[PDB]
């Protein structure tokens, strides 16, 4: 995962507003436990992908990343998705029952344009904060690709996929309950 | 200071109680780090995570950083990953080939074989290189696992298993072709001591079969399914090894888990099939039902915990005693198609990993008994590790060795015990296989 | 508090990009300690609204946030805010003299109208790094929710009503000298 | 190793000197739990915080994690928040209404008082339920007030209050109603000993009237009236109980400070009106003019603080000898007028909430403090604690008990003398008044 | 360094989309550690400054920063730069070899035209988190006073000045070797 | 708690060999703090951070907050930043300058001489002004640097310095007008023992010569040649203080090094000039070729280290065993012209600020030597410190003192050596310069 392959000429005014409105709308979805709402976003042949990432010499850079033969932090499609829906809307979802709480703030917004209409690679930044019980803090940041589509829904946008990049090795948070 | 007699009062396994200050005094963790890491057998990883020469994999023993290196005779090497003038890390990556190591801090360099070969300005300084090396482990393998031990007058890694080894075969020696790590390695960071973790691996499925994992569960049954069907599983046994505080425990013909949390793909391949036959033909000397056996988890103490039904596997790496960090992997058998390795990828990420479906109750948990701990009253009252107290027979006719209920605090009890056995006991032969 | 309810048609790019710039000002002024200048923009009727967030079970989900009946972290008008103002320009201020070094970062602006011309309900997500002293450093993250009115001054905009919804339950800092 | 000849040695009330070690030291800290916070009678908070059956609210007793509880019989039960299985925490919420306790961990059900009633599998895995329950505190009410303590023969807590009696009844006894606790429970973090905050609430007016709260007092006069009418208190009086080294300053006659942090429409609920009076004639008897009672400290040993004029309660809750936990709440006169009750709320949030213009100038300077003691030459030589010594009659004609001026430290010295005597007396029959 | 004095009137729409563009860029050579191209955004006449930042009185504000004869954390021009570029490249730069995972969340953005056409005054607010090897976490906050000149290039725009005043006294990293 | 036997055990300098537990060990330390600290001479700073009337810089001893001051009568005086009353920070700014010095707590007033002046209600109360005070240390100052000590019983600065002297003086004594100080302190944390820094600065050139450095000198160096054609110094040599544990290093006649460091108009400053030949007629006392001494390091035990030729200098601030704060600033001669002050400026930040070009790669080593140190086997076997044993002499025809070989560890035996006689030796009068 080289620097993000970013346009030449910048996509327009209205279509960086769109997309970012997007963004804000999901962050409010999720940092208020609405995860029904948050989860029709997710179209069927999705796929929800934070792969790891090790420490490595420049002699050896590209083996940073893990494959797709290789293990992940998620590997996600449509069904599994859904299995974590139930389960944090569960009450005996102890992970999340009480719930954390939540921000995701986002920036750093580049939009790509693609072959296929109403479809768009999509480049963001992001620092996860998530506060949990009574002292509990894990901060976390990273970057999210994703591949975007024109819905009729109430956000504008359907995902079809999502690549978080996370700046981490070993993950300080003793859990995951959350998603980016 | 923790005289003899105060540790052994800590653990009774006679009236099965627990005195907490186990899991968080910091003067019995610092003995923890000399009784019990500072002389066991350690798993590092698996042949396939160094296959090749110069392969290298910077893991841990303790808080004794390591590496784990493939020689060019094909031996696997390790050493402390600790230079041995001014204490610079020598491998200063997590995993890689390596034509030589060299020291980032005044440049000592160092063949794979983990020996000092230069010492720049030498001739203007000295003392002898062969000498000078970092402090070598004993290394034994079985079947793929590379196990790591820094006392010479330890035992072999055969009689420090004993009689557990059958229930590790379950899991490794089911084809001629071994078996192989799937590449990636997972690291995250829990505020618990290591003996949660340690115990649960060994002796808990009490806590899966309750109220730990309903919502885990939940996540792998169908959309056509709620918790009442999920088929619960009931009965089973467990197992206390003879030495060395090695516990398995597994359900028998209640598929219901095995499905849920591995899908249909894995739980045809693990229980039926010629793929299996060859599993129960090879481990047919044991004289267990191998092809019956629905999801099992084992702990070879103190810190080698895997669930062989699944093929989780995982070290738990000490820090203090309010502090463990989890380095989880997976295995598949090297000779498997290309579909049910794919599930085994798929569903392990799912279930265990850091945000798995599963893992994050367990954290939870973890994370408040630590912090209720911090008390004072909170420590002056012993646990209750009782169930299945006085239960457990030798004379199973199924399973070799000592066999109790599947809910029991036995494997429990034969765990703590060796702990303190370890802590209290300095010599070997005083701690006699 | 729920979700931000926004509105299905995204406020104009022109209107998307004043209230930003109000913010990225109004971010301005009190990381760079000018305190008399941020209270200008604060309107007689103003409500600023910090309540307490505690841990509940999902059953008793609603009963998370403090009501405007109980205690919170803060409730102001113009005239007790004044008085905190009066403090931290005050040499014996000690909490904040030496001053902090904060900073505000703001993105998720979300915008919507309302029936009251010139009026907006403005969502904003922000993070607050504090540092104070030699070593200390204090994390914040919420949410802020306000009510700005269109004012003829520098900034364009005027403070009519905020609430901050801090993603904390009990407070990891020692205090809240600054201001959100 | 701390022995009580060495203990005595930190504190001399006859001189007034004060070893710094007692803020810093680790493992005085590691026996303030034991003989201090597991013995001591420790605010848990206000009747009405649980009204009806069933109602909860997670609180601690020094690091213990305790569930205060009301019962069916209108009395409240205190238990330790700790599951005695493996230490989980039962009740995990901080407030709210529950029938049962269920364990998150292996599921042992407890009722509403604490009483262990099913343990899953208990037929097929196992041992008596009945002595297996967390362990259960003393629980006593001062109208009110709630009050634990661990200890089957310390004193009960009208013993334990002592003398200091009437002082408790200035903000709680007003009305045949009583008071109630407005809705809400502040909570934050100072990086500091406990023993600072409850020897400012003790005898340290010093502090605010002098530098600490000039900023404060700015915030609450008018615009226009700067430092010049604010009038800064001259006159004053200072308690000392007989035992247990509870103290309280009040100021007497000058009603400056109360204006400026309470407003106008409090102060006439307080010092001229229809309750002010019914004061004078329901606690006239208590030898105690409360007309003249204006501004107000007091703290209840160990960790109990409240502000009667201003009606601030609060909790130090010790978090190692380098930290603490605030807890804050604020308490009204059930039958008081709403627009009384609201003034009462607004303006204890702007002065003593954690950004309240009086509390951010409390915590820096605590903060700094405790950051010196890292220091050997900073723990070196004695504190001063020499203010108002032999400067106090135990037969005051205005107020009863050890009574002095308002800017000294005896009632400090009060309370670091009992302190020591808790630190080095090990037995209650010593101990007792 | 006083508020930023902006402009009575915003920026144009296109322009402060543009600038905001440009830094997401940056953020992303930086964060993917494609150094030699992110050094090909910087003028030979450039200016790369750090101040040290000491607590102070408020009677004694003024001395918060270090001037120009004083020292710093950076104080670069285009050949010290350039070396800069070479170590953290070069294998026997230990300090980034294994490299650190970094994240430049960047906003506030807040743009002013000058005398000279092309060329702007940008200020801007970021939060940097760096990850290091197994469990070291570095987290910086602050605000960039830049100078850019338009360029005929992949971001559109080039480095002139650069000053990071940084929220802290006494820094909490060991070291500084991610770039701003 | 230590005996002097186990201490002694921890450094010999005969084998040369050191125990790793000396970086690691907490108790250790706290003794550090009593032992070596609150009486070694320390650094604060320069005379021309405080030029004026009233002018302070809050700096550190240890852990101990300390103000230094310049007095009406152009001396200087150092007192505790802590308030004698309850131990709150007394001047709460970096610097600046007092007319007098309030503390914020209770308003206790002091002057600028630290004394106590007045008391708010004095008379009220009451114990005496005069040695109610912040603790004062004995202030000494060497041609610009002002150092510290605690005890009387400590010895003359002069005389603690020795024989080390006469290196001081190649970056100190150069001009009849004195070095001055370029405004600005640069701080940060690194998690590392204090001894690594204070060593590395005293005797190690070793690290400097070989890996550490590579890419520092690669920024440098200008940016057509690289490493190989530039040019890899070997001649210089090794000092090592008769008393006092002192040590320095320095390359003989090659500018490789120094020309990668400070540049082409710095390295002429140095080695040519009337400037520079001034320096070889003022330290005609020494007879050193001092203007062939070429990019030098120094350690005055136990915490201040300077480079000479660089003019860069910096204090190790402890803050536990596994923790140190770096105050570094930089020095100039007062008549030398704005170019090279400015080209002095500009290379000192480039290579030794928090993110300059050397100091990354020395913070990088470190953080990981203190990471190894966790580990149990890690601190089991000792460190290599055989490097130039017995090689030193004290009949050198160019440098006066014990010099050896530039590339050894005889000064930090020397200073290994010392640090294990403070800790042993309670009493001064054996351990006598
Ligand atoms: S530490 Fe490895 S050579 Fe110095
Ligand atoms: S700990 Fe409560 S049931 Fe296991
Ligand atoms: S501590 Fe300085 S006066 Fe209270
Ligand atoms: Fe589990
Ligand atoms: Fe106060
Ligand atoms: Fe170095």
């Amino acid at each position: 995962f080289k620097t993000f392959e970013w346009p030449s000429k910048a996509a327009g005014l209205e279509l960086q507003n769109e997309i970012e409105q997007f963004y804000y709308r999901e962050a409010q979805l999720l940092d208020h436990r609405a995860y029904e709402a948050w989860f029709a976003l997710l179209d069927k042949d999705i796929h929800y992908f934070m792969p790891l990432r090790t420490n490595r010499m420049i002699r050896e850079g590209e083996l940073e990343y893990s494959g797709d033969q290789d293990l992940a932090h998620f590997d996600e499609t449509h069904e599994t998705m859904y299995g974590r829906i139930r389960k944090v809307t569960s009450d005996v979802g102890w992970a999340e029952n009480p719930p954390s709480r939540t921000r995701h703030l986002v920036s750093n917004v580049i939009v790509k344009e693609t072959a296929t209409p109403d479809t768009f690679e999509v480049n963001s930044a992001f620092i996860l904060y998530r506060n949990r019980l009574e002292r509990q803090v894990d901060i976390f940041a990273g970057e999210r690709r994703d591949v975007l589509r024109r819905a009729d829904n109430n956000l504008g946008f359907s995902i079809a996929k999502r690549t978080i990049l996370l700046d981490a090795s070993t993950l300080l948070s003793n859990n995951l309950s959350m998603f980016f | 200071n923790w005289t003899p007699e105060a540790i052994r009062g800590l653990v009774d396994q006679e009236k099965g109680l627990l005195d907490p200050r186990i899991y968080a005094d910091q003067s019995l963790y610092e003995l923890e780090l000399e009784r019990v890491f500072g002389r066991s057998w350690l798993l590092l990883g698996h042949e396939s995570h160094v296959p090749e020469t110069g392969d290298f994999l910077a893991t841990y023993m303790g808080e004794d950083p390591v590496v784990m290196v493939r020689q060019k005779d094909k031996s696997i090497k390790v050493f402390l990953n600790q230079c041995r003038h001014r204490g610079m890390r020598i491998c200063r990556s997590d995993a890689g080939n390596a034509k030589a190591f060299t020291c980032s801090y005044h440049g000592w360099a160092y063949d794979i074989a983990g020996k000092l070969v230069n010492v720049p300005f030498e001739k203007e300084a000295f003392f002898d290189k062969a000498e000078w090396g970092p402090l070598q482990a004993r290394v034994a393998t079985y079947k793929g696992l590379v196990f790591a031990n820094w006392d010479v007058q330890a035992p072999d890694l055969e009689t420090y298993l004993g009689d557990a080894r059958p229930y590790m075969d379950v899991m490794l020696d089911r084809t001629p072709a071994g078996t192989v790590a799937i590449g990636g390695m997972q690291k995250w960071v829990i505020p618990c001591n290591w003996k949660f973790a340690a115990e649960q691996f060994c002796s808990d499925m009490y806590h899966a079969g309750t109220t730990t994992h309903l919502s885990g569960i939940l996540a792998g049954i169908p959309p056509e399914m709620d918790l009442s069907q999920a088929q619960i599983p009931t009965k089973g046994n467990q197992f206390r090894a003879a030495w060395g505080g090695h516990g398995s425990g597994w359900y028998v013909d209640e598929p219901g888990s095995l499905l849920a949390v591995m899908g249909p793909k894995v739980t045809q391949y693990w229980t039926e099939g010629p793929a299996a036959e060859l599993a129960e033909q090879r481990l047919g000397h044991t004289g267990m039902p191998v092809r019956r056996m629905v999801g099992q988890h084992m702990t070879i103490f103190p810190t080698c915990s895997f669930l062989p039904a699944m093929n989780q596997i995982r070290v738990w790496h000490p820090r203090g005693p309010n502090e463990i960090e989890v380095w989880a992997f997976t295995l598949v058998d090297a000779d498997a198609p290309a579909e049910i390795k794919e599930e085994y990828r798929r569903h392990n990420i799912r279930n265990f990993s850091a945000g798995g479906v599963f893992e994050q109750d367990d954290g939870e948990n973890w994370v408040e008994i630590q912090k209720g701990l911090r008390g004072y009253k909170a420590k002056s009252q012993p646990f209750n590790a009782q169930m299945g107290l006085g239960r457990s027979q030798t004379g199973h006719p199924d399973f070799p060795g000592n066999v109790g209920y599947v809910y029991a605090e036995e494997a429990a009890r034969g765990m703590y015990h060796h702990w303190m056995r370890m802590m209290s006991e300095p010599s070997w032969a005083t701690l006699k296989p």
